[PDB]
């Protein structure tokens, strides 16, 4: 039952330029065993269907646009986007696939400043 | 792995064009054609080992080509 | 390529109960861990059920758990929910997720489902 | 003493004039070096990284098709053509079908059928270069300290980084003066024949060519999410079978056979900062303001016991262990060996000069013992902790050992292992100068020959050697064959 | 790519163990033997080849061992 | 008409689980209650510490 | 003092469950689903099959065994270190005594 | 063995035809050879005990 | 028809004299023997077993040591002894210690020390013993019926049993009439010269010679609550360390040396009656009085259909079941197959005589058609089905395999497999007699021979062969050195 | 003991598998080889001996290999 | 089995009496002379080796012996 907070709830940003959402957990979701940290990022466009940009804290998966970046290692992660385009609009739920109770975080909001 | 062994030449054929017959006949000509065309010392070395391993210059021949078709192919 | 349509979905009065069905299509379904994912409008994103590639293992959310139930027609290459004591707060759109295609983890989501409303009201 | 236990250390002991030594680092193994009068030291070169890498080439591995569409002209006449052939993102292919009344056509005889379907390319392979401007290494230096939790401990130590730009980074180790490094970056692993081929997730450093050779369609290389593809013909398999109408096929996803044709490439680490893994440094070692601590403390006089069992490690080092008793803390450890009850000093402390530096702080000393029996004396008096050891072994076997490991070194480095702690000197300079021509000729030989193609070819010519007679032999069995076999023994890295 | 054009000798050495490398060591070794044990004749054949092209006890050995490391990787 | 199969061979995999235990010179190889699996793939190594 | 267990051989065993698929003579390779267990010891054979054996296809086929193995009373090949060794030394002065 | 112990080279005890196990203090260990215990007796190829 | 399918089945298709034929009945397969006119009847030994079995002496494995006596001598005054070592049961050992007045002796010198240990032993081998007073061989004929379960079934057929005592016997066919069937059972095996030992459950059949040199304790196996054990030190350590006392130990179980002293003799069934499943029986078939049923039938006249599909038996013969599907139930089917594009006849039935017993059964045909294409006519006329089956191989692969089971034959069976199929004459006979003189001399002089010794004497006798230059013998030499070849390639089943 | 002189060779061939046919044969000739990896300096001590007795080279080398066969077995 | 290959020779040698020596020993040397005694033609087979390969005498005695050493130890 890890609950996931993420620093921000809206980020109006101005077309190309960067932006970065925080994504903080509420335990070190880093399963001993292997070494990794099993924290994922969605992304559902308005009127669509969520989309899996990062599949793990930071390797990004396939299909994704050459600027979505991941960081973090225990408890602070972050998702960098580095030209803002007029297409990120949506909601970045972040999640930990740690656990079986799975939670999404509340999920952040972006929008053209 | 698997690409090592294509289903060439088992026995069974038949009029019917087979799969990839047109791309994947040249495919084994064309990688040794790079594979020299990238190294090129190998061919001063091979003309070497024939003309000193091959007393008639049909051996020398049989040599080199056998020498330049061997080493491409094994890797 | 893959494609995951919804069914099932539509209007319920409180208590009465619901069968979902997630119709499978571009994979082998039966080697796939199978998810359900409801999003209540304007909520966040709420995990509701898993299946492993196995049938016999399941999972569900606590805040759903003993009024769910998620069964495997893989012959049919579909999934089945169902839903039963629905509440007027049960009310979402359900998605169907599949498991990962590469990673670690058993579990995980990579595509989604095109997503079907339910309604719970009066 | 963070290099004990890795089992690919290797001991430079030369000094020279303005007391500058060349060391060689490889990601793998850890350096040490002794002196006279300076602290015994230990190096190994962390990581190698890179920042900001541009984007060369880039690669499909997988496709979809859609909207084939196909067109035929009339047998004997002219040659079937269709306004979708001149678009980029179109495959096209021109093939001959029977034609005839139940075809609609006039005349009978085979007539041009051309197939245009869209590639709308998917899964890219990026492959990025990296300039030399931003490559970076991270080297780190501990002196032998005999702290308490001090044994290979792969944390604590002193970091300079080092950049093409400014490659003199002098460390400054605390209370044992400034290490001075001043090493060329620009040697090593030439970056200019490395594409890292970013697929999926796993980088490789691969040679350029061989990048460039591969047959898989190939981007323009921009930034764009629409590229146009050259090279398309060979991922898709136009298929004409009998000869009514041809199909269109897209090949599949390339990502095991890619796998499979990575299969001497090496692996490197790529999440945020592609920071390399294999590589080698070749890096000078300027030890003139270096000293060493406590050169005048007074000696121990007082009980010393072991708090760790002695255990010989892998190379000879047998790491003693032990913690002071007596009441003056800032105080000189004495040492002494005997083999057979005879002064003879036929020992070696690997750390300088260990000392203790609080009364009941914890220190361990790493010695070399010699090849038979030797006992250690530590304190003086009748309460002189005595370590009994045997290593078991001979000096030929050591050189042995020595000269494999430099065989090793010789076959792994080009020509640096004749630079590896390599102390001036003019004879090291004729050697390199030799060995640096002929290994280029060699390699310019030999590029590219399979493992076991060494093999076979090295015992064809020392079996041409043997029979040769005109001194002929004596080269040609020497300089290649034992050479050949050797390395074909080892390539496989 | 085709997995025809490995990254075996050509290039860097370095002491880090390189990507699959035990795996595929002996990889077209053991392609060439499955290849000579599913088809025996070609033995023969080129047992024909050898003592009919260029014979001495040197070049009859080693033009039979090249040719039979020749046409199975080749295929 | 009317195939009956007899071999399933695998193309896409997928690793789920590593785990990995090591011990001293001589001290035997390493153990792990998950080798007596079917599903698990394990490979034996030698480390040095 | 102390002894650690380098490596167990074993004398005597037990075989517990056992297990055979065989396969039809053309058809391939015979294959268990324990055959990948540790500790199913397995062997593969040739045996003849026909339309007595409800087969169809005269010919010799494939078969597998599969055993599960225990195995009890083992040896353990104990290994000392030179860490507690403990030799011991008795001195006696002629004395003289009775 | 049993209940005697007796001191034997280590190359010779490493090279012996009897399964073996890591010895490291698992319920259930593992034995690597153990076909060199079990018979598969086969009589005139119609089955195999 | 039966043992259709058998590995080793062969055809035995030639009848002499009084319509009467040798034939040598194995274990390992059955004989399919065919005759002009006559029901092509199947035969197979089934199993030989011994009802009673005599203990001719027990060997043991196990033991315990009870009662553990030592009495000591002075280093001069001589010998020790001890009362029980007359006894039978306690095995002892004289050894020599060292004895003073440490040990009260009052001599210092080496004195002499006997230990006696009672000795029972637990689990013992048995080396049971069976004679010819009542041993009875088992042969099962079946007649191929074209019966609907006959293919391949195992547990249907006419039961015919051999004592020594009455070796002659009749099979009562049901309908096809009785077998004489003329056997020599006494001299199928040499059962004289081998004891049946069992230990555990586990019964197998070793040699005699091989049996009484074994190392191991003995009893007379008379059957007495207590046996007396002749060689007890063979189980039994005397230990002894560094010449101060010595101690005794049963040394373990010998079970598992055992069963690594047996491999290449034959295990046995134990349970209930020790019925043995190895061996062969010589038997000699006189066919005078076999009817054929239903030579008086009718020809069918109607169109049949296949049930399963032809197969082909591994030697070279199709399994046809067909359905009649006609009104007239008895009347019997037509057979002719025609060659490849022609009205030739090369083949021929092996089921004597095809007849639908009844409508609903299908019956099953045998045919062995020409090795090319054939189409094989099953039915009457125009709407005859045309069964089309093509055959692989040719007539020299059929000679090259029968040579090579005959060469298998003569190798197992020896001299015997001389007479298999014999249809008596004087070449036959002459070359058995032959045979079995060279057979004499070869086995008498590579007795007990290991294969890979044979297969080296083998190879360096040729080799001794192809360096002499006396022809004469360097053939000679050649020959038998390629016989040992042959032969250490295949004794060991 | 009793595992040795294995009922090998007594002349009671039959058509029918015997007890551990292939493990026995195999772990025969196995023993030697284990033997002989073992300890390698016996291999200099037998060429010697073989080389100084043998006048010929097939003496030489049939008593190399009889003593080679020899020694492991007598040990 | 194991009861082959037993643990003679391997350089342990010590004051004290180790396991089985005497048994051990007489066990091993009486192998060989009950195999000769059961099974008698070998001896002549053998001689007639020893004696055709042998030239000299000293070879055909030690080839004998070796031969007469061997089988009953490979048997
Ligand atoms: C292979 O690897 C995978 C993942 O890498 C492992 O997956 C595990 O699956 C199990 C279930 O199959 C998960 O168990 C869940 O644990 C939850 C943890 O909660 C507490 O954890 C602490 C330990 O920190 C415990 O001490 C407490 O007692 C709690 O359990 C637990 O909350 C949860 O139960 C809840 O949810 C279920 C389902 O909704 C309800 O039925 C239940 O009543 C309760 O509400 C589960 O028990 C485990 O977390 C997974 N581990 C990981 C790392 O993902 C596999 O186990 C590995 N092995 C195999 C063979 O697959
Ligand atoms: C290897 O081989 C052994 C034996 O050869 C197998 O051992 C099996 O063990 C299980 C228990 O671990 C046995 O199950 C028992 O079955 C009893 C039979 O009852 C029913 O049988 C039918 C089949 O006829 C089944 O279809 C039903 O499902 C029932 O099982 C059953 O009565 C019993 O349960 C009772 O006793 C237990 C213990 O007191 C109670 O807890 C339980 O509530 C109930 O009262 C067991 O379930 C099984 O029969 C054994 N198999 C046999 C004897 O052939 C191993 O399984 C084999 N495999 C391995 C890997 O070892
Ligand atoms: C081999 O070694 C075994 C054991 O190692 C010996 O076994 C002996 O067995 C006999 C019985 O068969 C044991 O005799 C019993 O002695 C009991 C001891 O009582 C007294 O002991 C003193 C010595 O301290 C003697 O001097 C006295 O004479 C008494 O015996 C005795 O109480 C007992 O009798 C009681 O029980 C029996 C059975 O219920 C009753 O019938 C009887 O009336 C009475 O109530 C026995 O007599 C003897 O102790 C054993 N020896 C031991 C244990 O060392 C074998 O004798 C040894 N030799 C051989 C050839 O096997
Ligand atoms: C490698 O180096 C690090 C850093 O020097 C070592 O960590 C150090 O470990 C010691 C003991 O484990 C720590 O000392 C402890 O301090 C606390 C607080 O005073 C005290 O309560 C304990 O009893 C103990 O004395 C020390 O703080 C710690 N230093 C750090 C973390 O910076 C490490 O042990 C070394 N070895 C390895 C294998 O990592
Ligand atoms: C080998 O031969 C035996 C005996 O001839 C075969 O057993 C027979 O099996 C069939 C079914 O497979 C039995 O037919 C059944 O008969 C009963 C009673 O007549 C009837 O009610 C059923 O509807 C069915 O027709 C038949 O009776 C039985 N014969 C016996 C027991 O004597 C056996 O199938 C043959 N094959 C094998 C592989 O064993
Ligand atoms: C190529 O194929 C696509 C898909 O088959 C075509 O897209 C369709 O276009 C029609 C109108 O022309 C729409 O009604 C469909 O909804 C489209 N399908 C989609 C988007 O999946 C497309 O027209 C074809 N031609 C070209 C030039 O792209």
């Amino acid at each position: 039952h890890i609950v996931m907070t993420q620093s921000p709830l809206s980020l109006s940003v101005t077309p190309g330029q960067p932006a970065s959402i925080s994504c903080k957990s509420s335990q070190i979701s880093s399963w001993g065993s292997d070494g990794k940290t099993y924290l994922y990022w969605y992304l559902q466009k308005p009127g669509q269907s969520p989309q899996l940009l990062i599949y793990e804290v930071s390797s990004r998966f396939s299909g994704v646009s050459d600027r979505f970046s991941g960081s973090g290692s225990g408890t602070d992660f972050t998702l960098k986007i580095s030209r803002v385009q007029a297409e990120d609009v949506g909601l970045y739920y972040c999640m930990q696939g740690l656990h079986l109770p799975l939670t999404f975080g509340q999920g952040t909001r972006l929008e053209i400043k | 792995s698997v690409a090592l062994a294509p289903h060439v030449g088992m026995g069974l054929d038949t009029r019917t064009q087979t799969w990839m017959s047109a791309e994947g006949a040249w495919r084994q000509v064309e990688k040794v054609e790079t594979w020299a065309l990238r190294h090129p010392g190998f061919t001063i070395l091979a003309l070497f080992l024939a003309h000193y391993i091959g007393t008639s210059l049909t051996q020398k021949v049989v040599i080199f080509i056998l020498l330049m078709l061997v080493t491409p192919s094994m890797t | 390529q893959v494609e995951l349509v919804e069914s099932g979905g539509d209007v319920v009065q409180p208590g009465k109960s619901l069968r979902l069905s997630c119709a499978a299509s571009g994979f082998t379904f039966t080697n796939y861990a199978m998810h359900w994912l409801r999003q209540a409008p304007g909520k966040g994103l709420e995990w509701v059920a898993v299946i492993s590639s196995d049938v016999n293992d399941k999972y569900y959310a606590d805040s759903v758990k003993g009024r769910f139930t998620i069964s495997r027609d893989n012959s049919k290459n579909t999934l089945y929910l169902q839903m039963n004591s629905l509440t007027p707060e049960d009310t979402a759109v359900y998605y169907c997720a599949r498991e990962q295609a590469v990673g670690t983890n058993p579990w995980a989501f990579d595509y989604w489902g095109q997503g079907t409303l339910v309604t719970v009201s009066s | 003493m963070r290099c004990v236990g890795v089992g690919n250390r290797d001991f430079v002991e030369g000094l020279s004039g303005a007391t500058w030594v060349d060391v060689v680092l490889e990601h793998g193994g850890c350096v040490t070096t002794m002196a006279k009068n300076k602290p015994t030291l230990d190096i190994e070169l962390q990581k190698t990284e890179a920042t900001q890498l541009a984007t060369l080439r880039k690669l499909c591995i997988e496709g979809k098709i859609t909207n084939i569409t196909t067109d035929s002209r009339c047998p004997t006449q002219g040659e079937a053509v269709l306004p979708e052939e001149q678009d980029q993102n179109y495959v096209c292919k021109h093939t001959y079908v029977d034609r005839g009344w139940g075809n609609g056509c006039g005349l009978f005889g085979k007539g041009s059928l051309v197939t245009c379907a869209k590639f709308q390319c998917l899964e890219p392979i990026e492959g990025k270069v990296v300039q030399y401007e931003n490559l970076k290494y991270t080297v780190i230096i501990t002196v032998h300290t005999g702290d308490q939790h001090q044994v290979g401990n792969e944390t604590q130590g002193v970091t300079a980084e080092i950049t093409p730009q400014a490659s003199t980074t002098e460390a400054i180790l605390p209370e044992y003066g400034t290490l001075g490094l001043e090493c060329s970056p620009r040697t090593g692993l030439d970056f200019n024949e490395m594409i890292l081929l970013t697929m999926k997730n796993k980088a490789w450093m691969v040679h350029r060519q061989w990048f460039f050779d591969l047959p898989l369609p190939w981007a323009s290389g921009a930034t764009t999410e629409t590229p146009t593809w050259n090279r398309k013909e060979l991922l898709v398999t136009f298929k004409n079978a009998h000869a009514k109408k041809q199909e269109v096929v897209v090949l599949g996803s390339q990502e095991g056979a890619m796998h499979t044709a990575l299969t001497g490439a090496t692996e490197i680490q790529n999440s945020g900062g592609t920071s390399i893994f294999a590589g080698h440094l070749k890096c000078r070692l300027k030890m003139d303001k270096l000293e060493l601590k406590g050169m005048s403390y007074a000696m121990c006089t007082n009980t010393f016991v072991l708090k760790k069992e002695v255990s010989e490690t892998q190379h000879g080092t047998i790491l003693i262990k032990v913690e002071y008793k007596g009441e003056d803390a800032p105080c000189k450890i004495p040492f002494s060996t005997e083999d057979g009850q005879g002064k003879a000093h036929n020992g070696r402390l690997i750390t300088a000069n260990p000392v203790v530096t609080k009364k009941e702080e914890p220190v361990n000393i790493e010695a070399e013992p010699p090849f038979g029996e030797s006992n250690i004396v530590i304190g003086i008096g009748d309460n002189a902790l005595k370590i009994n050891w045997y290593k078991k072994g001979s000096s030929i076997g050591k050189m042995f050992e020595a000269t494999a490991r430099g065989a090793r070194r010789m076959a792994i480095l080009g020509d640096t292992a004749w630079d590896f702690g390599s102390v001036g000197g003019v004879l090291n300079s004729l050697g390199k100068m030799v060995h640096q021509i002929f290994g280029s000729a060699y390699t310019a030989l030999f590029s590219g020959v399979s493992w076991v193609m060494k093999i076979g070819i090295g015992v064809l010519l020392t079996w041409i050697g043997l029979n040769s007679k005109n001194t002929s032999m004596s080269f040609s069995c020497i300089a290649i064959g034992i050479i050949t076999l050797y390395l074909g023994a080892v390539v496989q890295a």
